[PDB]
Order: structure tokens, then C-alpha cells, then sequence
């Protein structure tokens, strides 16, 4: 979910890099806009090269925990439909 | 709606279809539009399979084809636009990088020209410091 | 980031077609039939010669990640099925 910031923070940071370039073209090597903006971009860009280190944990934990519950969850499904088969007798009517 | 593609080729199967309406060599538009017909028909098939395999019944009249076609155009207008705007920013911006690098890449070389000169204006000048010692010191005799 | 789009912008034609049919014919059918139909539509787009994401995700391709989460919060099954229906009940075009 947090990846929603990664996109926007990078979306704006890109517009600043350009809006910061439309001022240099003269004092380039000695300008803050063309220097800071770009520096900020590089640093915060390593977020998917540094942070993702934990992502592989979630992307894995989820599947692992699921297979550890799926067998149980599946049981409920079958247990349910068993009742849905009881509808055969007008009296035994069970809604999900 | 531009459904024409220049790099298209129209595979053999599609060609054998276009004939046995679609300009000699099947065009991209034909590829898409022709498929729309295929897709629509598969449903009739699927609806018969249902009634058979399962116990339900469904129908697929032209009303759907229109809902389908109308849906097909609406999305290609929504997705294409968002994609273009996203390419507009990428293109415009990328022009600055390729260009700004040219201004800097070359500037560094010009700056290297100044240092390439200093090596002569400083080393050869510093050589005057050698003749100053070799002469003054030897003159101290 | 620019290269990535060149490919995305090339499959837009196919993704729209597939996603469209999904929103005008699928709805009625169940998992089995739904899955089957999709394969046919894709096999067709290939036989003919049209680019499209191999593993296209209609639900995702037709709704931001922020929109979905809200659906579940508003009482909606978290299965792969209801998430698809949620998409149909949104971009619908002939009163659900």
C-alpha cells in the first residue's frame, strides 16, 4: 500500500527536476536547482534497491501462511456446501 | 479510433480468413475488428455449453455486441490518453537529460583545456624557479 | 520507465478488447466458464496477431489499487471472483 507514495514522490520529484532545469543553462555547475533536486532523486530512488530487502519476506510470508491455513479454510467450504445439500429436505434450509 | 498499426504483418491464418472486405493484405484494423466478431460468437457457443453441462440458460443478442463495441472504444480512449500523457512527460523530460549532458560533458572538456594550459604555464614557469636557484646560489660564490 | 511504456502502449489495444468482452459477456458465467472464455479470446488475439499482456489482470487493469481496498471495507468478499464482479458493477454499461 505504501508504494502509493513511491510513485507520487517520484512523480513530483521529476517535475521539479525539469522546473529546476528551466533556470540553469548558465550557472549549471554552480546551481542548486540542477544540483540538489537531482541529488534528492538519486538518494530516494534507491528505495526499491534498499527497502525491497524486506518485501521478499512479505511476498513469501503471505504464501507460506496461506498454505498453512488453506487446508483448514478449505474444510469450511466443504462443511458449508454440505448444508446446501440438506436443502433436499424443505425443512433444512441454510443460507450462507 | 486509430486501430491501425504500421509494424503489423497479418499472419497466414488471418490472411486465409480475410478471403475464403479486407484490402488484399489484412490490415491491423481488420485484425482487431475481425476479432470482435470472433469474441462475440464464442459466447453463443459458451451459452449452449452452459445449458447443456450446467442447468442454466443465457442469451447473447446484438444488444450485447453494441455494449461490447461501445465498451471497446471507451477504454482505448481512456487507457491510450493516460498512457500518452505519461509518455509526454517521459519524452519531454528525457530530452533535457540527453541535452543537458551534452552541455556539461563538453564543458568539462573545455575546463580540461584550461588545466592542459596551466601545466605549461605553471611547470615551465616553475622552471624559472630552477634557473633562479642554479644562478643565484651559484652566484653566491 | 519510458521503455516500459512503449510495451504497455502496444498492448493497450489487446488489453482493452479482452477487458471489454469481460465486461459485457462474462458477468453471467461462473469461474469455470469465465476462465475458459478468456483463454479463447486470447488465443484468438494471438492467432490473428495482436499484442496483449500475457497475464492481463482485468480487475487491476480496470481499477487503481486504492479503489479495491475500499470495496472490501464496504462489505465485499475478498476472493478473486467478487473482486471481478466489483469491477463489472463499476464500469458497467447496461444496468447490472
Amino acid at each position: 500500500k505504501i508504494q502509493g507514495e513511491f510513485q507520487v514522490k517520484l512523480r513530483i520529484l521529476e517535475k521539479s527536476l525539469l522546473n529546476a532545469l528551466s533556470q540553469a543553462s548558465g550557472n549549471i555547475l554552480d546551481d542548486d536547482s540542477v544540483i540538489s533536486t537531482l541529488e534528492t532523486l538519486k538518494k530516494e530512488t534507491t528505495e526499491i534497491a534498499l527497502k525491497v530487502e524486506e518485501t521478499e519476506t512479505v511476498m513469501q510470508e503471505i504464501s507460506e501462511v496461506s498454505a498453512l491455513y488453506n487446508p483448514m479454510a478449505l474444510s469450511c467450504s466443504r462443511v458449508y456446501f454440505a448444508m446446501e445439500e440438506l436443502s433436499q429436505f424443505h425443512l433444512y434450509q441454510f443460507s450462507l | 479510433l486509430d486501430l491501425e498499426n504500421p509494424q503489423y504483418i497479418a499472419p497466414p491464418v488471418f490472411i486465409q480468413e480475410a478471403e475464403i472486405l479486407m484490402a488484399i493484405p489484412p490490415s491491423h484494423r481488420d485484425a482487431v475488428v475481425s476479432s470482435l466478431v470472433y469474441i462475440h460468437q464464442t459466447i453463443g457457443e459458451a451459452n449452449i455449453r452452459l445449458l447443456k453441462r450446467q442447468g442454466r440458460q443465457n442469451y447473447v443478442t446484438p444488444r450485447h455486441y453494441l455494449d461490447f463495441i461501445n465498451q471497446v472504444v471507451l477504454l482505448i480512449n481512456e487507457k491510450r490518453d493516460q498512457l500518452e500523457e505519461e509518455q509526454l512527460h517521459l519524452n519531454i523530460g528525457l530530452k533535457k537529460l540527453r541535452d543537458t549532458e551534452a552541455q556539461v560533458k563538453d564543458l568539462q572538456v573545455s575546463l580540461a583545456q584550461k588545466n592542459r594550459e596551466l601545466d605549461v604555464k605553471n611547470e615551465q614557469a616553475n622552471q624559472k624557479l630552477k634557473q633562479m636557484v642554479q644562478d643565484q646560489q651559484a652566484a653566491e660564490i | 520507465q519510458s521503455e516500459n511504456f512503449n510495451t504497455q502502449m502496444s498492448t493497450v489495444v489487446g488489453d482493452v478488447v479482452l477487458a471489454s468482452a469481460f465486461l459485457a459477456y462474462i458477468g453471467f458465467f461462473d469461474q469455470n466458464f469465465r476462465t475458459d472464455l478468456m483463454r479463447k479470446w486470447m488465443i484468438r488475439l494471438d492467432s490473428v496477431g495482436i499484442k496483449f499482456k500475457s497475464d492481463l489482470s482485468v480487475p487491476s487493469f480496470l481499477s487503481k489499487p486504492e479503489e479495491r481496498l475500499n470495496w472490501h471495507a464496504n462489505s465485499l468478499p475478498s476472493d478473486e471472483l467478487c473482486i471481478e464482479n466489483a469491477i463489472m458493477l463499476k464500469r458497467f454499461n447496461r444496468y447490472p
